[PDB]
């Protein structure tokens, strides 16, 4: 894995073109996330 | 040491997790190539992941980050989609779960949009889709996402397309 930028603990990818997109995030240490919920699902075919 | 506790659909915690799943679906610029064509999900199950060692590993690091950032962990709840969800819930996140070719470098990636994490359930770009039908837009096969507690601390802001 890479390192966080110096002086930072993560990176935030801010959308700059697609007005409707939410942010995405990157961490560089596995210990910085806990998998709290497992969600089992299907995608639904639009009508 | 992992146990999975099923949540009832009647449980407020089930309902708030489902609402975050459903309400953060968006359209994708690939027209559904990676993740499939859909506007909503059929939620089949929501389980709480309970592992004391992994939790303590998380809280230890969270405190370190917090102390480096004016007592602010900048903790979020975010989606992660991966072929390795079963390894993650048993052994935790580590470098094997990183997106080596990601646009922000080799790290572990999370999304506010559940539909963004859905694009990674079968691999990068959706891989070859579901194992049974080789369909990235399979409506039959059961998929899994993680909804994760993530410490951001001081986050480097990248403006990006
Ligand atoms: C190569 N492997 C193990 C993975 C696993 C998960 C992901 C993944 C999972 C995500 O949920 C995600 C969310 C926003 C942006 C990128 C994302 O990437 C990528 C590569
Ligand atoms: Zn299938």
């Amino acid at each position: 894995m890479a390192h966080s930028p110096p002086g930072h603990h993560s990176v935030t990818g801010r959308p700059s073109v697609n007005g409707l997109a939410l942010a995405e995030y990157v961490i560089y240490r596995g210990e910085q996330a806990y998998p709290e919920y497992l969600i089992t699902y299907q995608i639904m075919r639009p009508e | 040491g992992t146990i999975l506790i099923d949540l009832s659909p009647d449980d407020k915690e089930f309902q708030s997790v489902e609402e975050e799943m459903q309400s953060t679906v968006r359209e994708h610029r690939d027209g559904g190539h990676a993740g499939g064509i859909f506007n909503r999900y059929n939620i089949l199950k929501i389980q709480k992941v309970c592992n004391k060692k992994l939790w303590e590993r998380y809280t230890h690091r969270r405190k370190e980050v917090s102390e480096e950032n004016h007592n602010h962990a900048n903790e979020r709840m975010l989606f992660h989609g991966s072929p390795f969800v079963n390894a993650i819930i048993h052994k935790g996140f580590d470098e094997r779960h990183a997106y080596i070719g990601g646009m922000f470098g080799a790290g572990i990636y999370f999304a506010e949009n559940s539909s963004k994490s859905n694009q990674y359930v079968y691999g990068i770009g959706g891989g070859t889709g579901c194992p049974v039908h080789k369909d990235r837009s399979c409506y039959i096969c059961h998929r899994q996402l993680l909804f994760c507690r993530v410490t951001l601390g001081k986050s480097f802001l990248q403006f990006s397309a």
